[PDB]
RNA sequence: CGAUGUCGGCUCGUCGCAUCCUGGGGCUGAAGAAGGUCCCAAGGGUUGGGCUGUUCGCCCAUUAAAGCGGCACGCGAGCUG
RNA sequence: CGCUGAAAGCAUCUAAGCGGGAAGCCCGCCCCAAGAUGAGGCCUCCCACGGCAGCCGGUAAGGACCCGGGAAGACCA
């Protein structure tokens, strides 16, 4: 019933190291800084961090449970990484890596061609599958949001970019 | 930003392409630099031009030393170009070809006193149907206790016209290098004879 | 998007939250989305 | 007796750095100064106060929401010209004139009131042009 | 008009 | 009440926004197109004509639209009457 | 309309933080503008005149007056 008292595991080796308002997570897949609230406390052990509280007042605790999360998505973000993936659905509906980049054929008068920001490494296996990847969480999250906002899915047939695992659920039409 | 000083000639119309283009015909170079304000000494970017020869016996001492430091005959008239850094230090019409679109400014012709029907192209009053000698008058200038005075900026008669107009994105129909002469096309301020300013045009 | 004064939950799945100093009734069914005002 | 009228004084030069404190608080003080009443020879018609150099007021401090709901007006005469310009933008294009706009609001009007503040030379960023009159650096 | 008979004020010349 | 000229029109604007259009939206009993309803928005725009003193209204032909109100039922030391 | 996200193990656009987003807002364009008395800046010119922050005079750089006019204009400018 608590997220902030919650130990944070740390892999090895990954290190965590505590500074004014930031801590700072260096792993096998890059580094991320975290701002942290210096009302909050944040405390490292044996291959375990930890955050603690200095009161049980309401701004107190919700930054408690806030500063553990973050945390612990930098130190996952760092040793698995985070990625999503999107799928596209639709007759004549496609994606195609150029580069770097994403190009999507979505039934536009023209394609639409989405560039990745710096951290962050597009992959199209099948035509119609992408996946979003990186280190940062957020940002993971934001492009891959980002991407579905060119089409999203339709409310009367099963046609646009779809999150990976995002129900179909379709009204009707005459 | 390329510019140039120049006077107004005339104007006419070409043929090209089977059409008839009217054009203004500007003598635009050739414009000697007398003077160049730098950010460090003065806190921006431009280019005193001078134009058109000017008989010594008419220049004082105070503009005669300013041209001295620029080894620059006399010169009628000086206007900076803001934001243009020519290589040489004589700027002429060939910084123009033709295809280019440019922005003209001039003084346009003056009305002096102008009614409120030439120069606001107010619509008068009746001239029949019991009108009585308000038939060119501007009518209502207000309210009445509130707000009880007259708006600032109100359209009324006075002086009009012989104020500096830029015309701007004006096609550059030609340009004769060997007689200074610029064609654009259209209309630009002012009379013949007037000063005008050929500037390259900020539309896109 | 309801506009009202009294904004309340419509179905179970309702829910009240507070965003930006405005009450909103967020749910899964587009018709009970309210925001006061 | 007749109460004791000062001769014209020297006016003293002062420094204040303005980084980090309250604009309404740090303006309430600088009034206080361009007014002479620390001095107790006070005289209430003519300018005796002190020269009020100020520093970093471009990191004038504020409370609340103030960057964003504090706003300054301005009417140009004109149908339709009340203009608003927020705490944050004119801190962003003229932040001297944030510390200039309090201290005035606190004067006196009138012909004394617009000479004293005359006498408030307000700087953003940590230099002052005026190590001539080396002005005394005061703690507020 | 003011000036014939049925107003009074603000209108018309002299008479009186 | 030792006078604060009284409808409407014309002229000239200017403001409000409870928005007629244009821009941005959520919901729809939203397939598309086109609507409905609510939210944000006052930058600009908001036609010509027949009838009547008319304001308003009806009607004709159009329109993106033919908005509603305030300013002494805005404005007669500005006109009309 | 979101991303990430507690309080509140879930959920939440928000409480920390970060996106997107109007013919509207701020710039950008055109014109006025240092009486902006907070009277700004740059280039150039004259200069240490003779008499008891002041006075009277002769000048300097310059300017005005007068005149011929002007797609400038009521006069003035
Ligand atoms: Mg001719
Ligand atoms: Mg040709
Ligand atoms: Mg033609
Ligand atoms: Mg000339
Ligand atoms: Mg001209
Ligand atoms: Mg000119
Ligand atoms: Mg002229
Ligand atoms: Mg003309
Ligand atoms: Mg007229
Ligand atoms: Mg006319
Ligand atoms: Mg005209
Ligand atoms: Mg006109
Ligand atoms: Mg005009
Ligand atoms: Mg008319
Ligand atoms: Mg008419
Ligand atoms: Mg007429
Ligand atoms: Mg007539
Ligand atoms: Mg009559
Ligand atoms: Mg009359
Ligand atoms: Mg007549
Ligand atoms: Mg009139
Ligand atoms: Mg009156
Ligand atoms: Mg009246
Ligand atoms: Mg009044
Ligand atoms: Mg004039
Ligand atoms: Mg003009
Ligand atoms: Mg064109
Ligand atoms: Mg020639
Ligand atoms: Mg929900
Ligand atoms: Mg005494
Ligand atoms: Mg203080
Ligand atoms: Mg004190
Ligand atoms: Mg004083
Ligand atoms: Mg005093
Ligand atoms: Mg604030
Ligand atoms: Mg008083
Ligand atoms: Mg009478
Ligand atoms: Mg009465
Ligand atoms: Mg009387
Ligand atoms: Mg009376
Ligand atoms: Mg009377
Ligand atoms: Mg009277
Ligand atoms: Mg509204
Ligand atoms: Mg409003
Ligand atoms: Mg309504
Ligand atoms: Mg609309
Ligand atoms: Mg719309
Ligand atoms: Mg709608
Ligand atoms: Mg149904
Ligand atoms: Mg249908
Ligand atoms: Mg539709
Ligand atoms: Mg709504
Ligand atoms: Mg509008
Ligand atoms: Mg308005
Ligand atoms: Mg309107
Ligand atoms: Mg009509
Ligand atoms: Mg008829
Ligand atoms: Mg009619
Ligand atoms: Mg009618
Ligand atoms: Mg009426
Ligand atoms: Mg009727
Ligand atoms: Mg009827
Ligand atoms: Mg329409
Ligand atoms: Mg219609
Ligand atoms: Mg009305
Ligand atoms: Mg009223
Ligand atoms: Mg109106
Ligand atoms: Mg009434
Ligand atoms: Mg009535
Ligand atoms: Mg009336
Ligand atoms: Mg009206
Ligand atoms: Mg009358
Ligand atoms: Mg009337
Ligand atoms: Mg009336
Ligand atoms: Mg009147
Ligand atoms: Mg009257
Ligand atoms: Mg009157
Ligand atoms: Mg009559
Ligand atoms: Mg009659
Ligand atoms: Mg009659
Ligand atoms: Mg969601
Ligand atoms: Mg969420
Ligand atoms: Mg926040
Ligand atoms: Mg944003
Ligand atoms: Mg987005
Ligand atoms: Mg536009
Ligand atoms: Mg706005
Ligand atoms: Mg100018
Ligand atoms: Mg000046
Ligand atoms: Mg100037
Ligand atoms: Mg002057
Ligand atoms: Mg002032
Ligand atoms: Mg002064
Ligand atoms: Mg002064
Ligand atoms: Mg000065
Ligand atoms: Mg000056
Ligand atoms: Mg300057
Ligand atoms: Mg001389
Ligand atoms: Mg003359
Ligand atoms: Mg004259
Ligand atoms: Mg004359
Ligand atoms: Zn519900």
């Amino acid at each position: 019933s608590r997220i902030g008292r919650l130990p944070i595991p740390v892999p090895k080796g990954v290190s965590v190291e505590v500074a004014p308002g930031r801590v700072k997570v260096k792993g096998p897949k890059g580094e991320l800084e975290v701002p942290v609230s210096p009302e909050m406390r944040v405390v490292v052990e044996e291959g375990v961090v930890r955050v603690e509280r200095p009161s049980d007042e309401r701004r107190h605790k919700s930054l408690h449970g806030l500063t553990r999360t973050l945390i612990a998505n930098a130190v996952k973000g760092v040793s698995e990484g985070y990625s999503k993936e999107l799928l596209i659905k639709g007759i004549g509906y496609r994606a195609r890596l150029v580069g770097r980049a994403l190009e999507l054929t979505v039934g536009f008068s023209h394609p639409v061609v989405v560039e990745p920001p710096e951290g962050i490494t597009f992959e199209v296996p099948e035509p119609t599958r992408v996946r979003v990847s990186g280190i940062d969480k957020q940002k993971v999250g934001q492009v891959a949001a980002n991407i579905r906002a060119i089409r999203k899915p339709s409310a009367y047939h099963e046609k646009g970019i779809y999150y990976a695992g995002e129900p179909v659920r379709l009204k009707p039409g005459k | 930003m390329k510019g140039i000083l120049g006077v107004k000639v005339g104007m006419t119309r070409i043929f090209r392409d089977d059409r008839a283009v009217p054009v203004t015909v500007i003598l635009a170079g050739p414009c000697p630099v007398v003077q160049r304000r730098t950010p460090e000494k003065d806190g921006y970017t431009a280019v005193q031009l001078g134009f058109l020869p000017q008989n010594p016996k008419r220049v004082n001492r105070p503009l005669k030393g300013h041209f001295a430091k620029a080894g620059v005959e006399p010169v009628r008239i000086l206007r900076e170009i803001r934001d243009f850094n020519p290589e040489g230090d004589t700027v002429t019409v060939e910084i123009f070809k033709p295809g280019e679109r440019v922005d003209v400014t001039g003084t346009s012709k003056g009305r002096g006193f102008a009614g409120v029907m030439k120069r606001w192209n107010f619509a008068g009053g009746p001239d029949s149907h019991g009108a009585h000698k308000i038939h060119r008058h501007p009518g209502s200038i207000g309210n009445r206790k509130t707000p009880g005075r007259v708006y600032k900026g109100k359209k009324m008669a006075g002086h009009y016209g012989a104020e500096r107009v830029t015309v701007m994105n004006l096609e550059v129909v030609d340009v004769i290098p060997e007689e200074n002469l610029l064609l654009v096309k259209g209309a630009v301020p002012g009379p013949n004879g007037g000063l005008v300013i050929v500037r390259e045009t900020k539309k896109a | 998007m309801k506009v009202r004064a009294s904004v309340k939950r419509i179905c179970d799945k309702c829910k009240v939250i507070r965003r930006h100093g405005r009450v909103y009734v967020i749910c899964e069914n587009p018709k009970h989305k309210q925001r006061q005002g | 007796m007749k109460t004791y009228v000062p001769k014209q004084v020297e006016p003293r030069w002062v420094l204040i750095d303005a980084e980090g404190k309250t604009l309404g608080r740090l303006a309430t003080k600088i009034a206080t100064l361009l007014r002479g009443k620390h001095r107790p020879d006070w005289t209430p018609n003519v300018a005796m106060g002190d020269f009020v150099v100020v520093v970093n007021a471009d990191k004038i401090r504020v409370t609340g929401k103030k960057l964003e709901q504090k706003i300054y007006t301005r009417y140009s005469g004109y149908p339709g010209g009340l203009k608003k310009i927020p705490l944050e933008k004119m801190l962003a294009t003229h932040p001297e004139r944030v510390l200039e706009h309090a201290v005035k609001g606190m004067l006196p009007k009138g012909p004394l009131g617009r000479r004293l503040f005359k006498r408030l030379k307000v700087y953003a960023g940590p230099d002052h042009p005026h190590q001539a009159q080396r002005p005394e650096k005061l703690e507020v | 008009s003011p000036g014939n008979c049925a107003s009074c004020s603000n209108s018309a010349s002299a008479n009186c």
